[PDB]
């Protein structure tokens, strides 16, 4: 039914069990990707060649899955964490916030 | 260990560092030294064991007895 | 459930309906990715930071889906196609063969 | 198209191109011209309409009537 698309999601580190090594932030807006990668192809959706090929294969052999809707542009955030032995250290974490989605 | 990180660099030796989303919590401060970010989490005094009300000053980290 | 890995797949251009504009090759081995991105996380799989976060969320809020197993390394091929004038052009197509899979 | 490609290029003028999975078909051949690999697909003469057995010389492109 609904097509590939970014969606809201707030991630709260206490809820995830990480509060004890991540001192800050307490959480962040990660967002996520969900929705069908359909056939007919949808002109507005970003898909690799392989994804297109695979959509077509799926359309006649359905033991081959449709392409998946996944993050396609991500961005980083900073976190302040506790190392091996209690030293507060600041790191940048790649690929943490979904910026855009696509079919892969 | 679960999520993967690279430690942050910075440019101006010995001066205060403001990291959006990290350093705006009053109890967290950073300073650029050795081209990297050293941050601290300040700790607070325990307080009069009969305090019933507590307030913290704007921008202050530790709460104190209002009364 | 079996976990995220690459699978063999030969795609036959004549079957997807494309032989009328593609003259060579008659098909190719495209492979595909399929399998669960599980929890507990599996050390051997490659997951994007966000995928790891999303795996944890899912483990607690099953309405947020698991990360999805998709091609993370692809390579190109050459095909001899056929333009609007029947001219015979040789082109390279990126992202057509799955070299490796991962959780995204 | 439905799938997206870009035109290939080659270096040396008039060079016989050997392209894996295209060129290995005895009926297809390419050459470099204008920094572009131009390919041709040879066509075979229709054969006797009373033929009952065709044959191809090892690695030749067109079948001929053997009987």
């Amino acid at each position: 039914k609904s097509s590939c698309k970014r969606h809201p999601l707030y991630v709260d580190f206490s809820d995830v069990g990480w509060n004890d090594w991540i001192v800050a932030p307490p959480g962040y807006h990660a967002m996520y990707c969900h929705g069908e990668c359909p056939f007919p192809l949808a002109d507005h959706l970003n898909s690799t060649n392989h994804a297109i090929v695979q959509t077509l294969v799926n359309s006649v052999n359905s033991k081959i899955p449709k392409a998946c809707c996944v993050p396609t542009e991500l961005s980083a955030i900073s976190m302040l964490m506790l190392d091996e032995n209690e030293k507060v250290v600041l790191k940048n974490y790649q690929d943490m916030v979904v910026e855009g989605c696509g079919c892969r | 260990w679960l999520i993967t990180g690279t430690e942050a660099s910075c440019e101006n030796e010995g001066e205060v560092l403001h990291i959006p989303n990290i350093t705006d919590n009053p109890c967290i401060s950073c300073v650029c030294l050795n081209q990297k970010a050293e941050c601290k989490q300040e700790k607070c005094a325990p307080l009069a064991e009969d305090c019933a009300l507590v307030v913290k000053q704007t921008g202050a980290c530790c709460e104190k007895c209002k009364g």
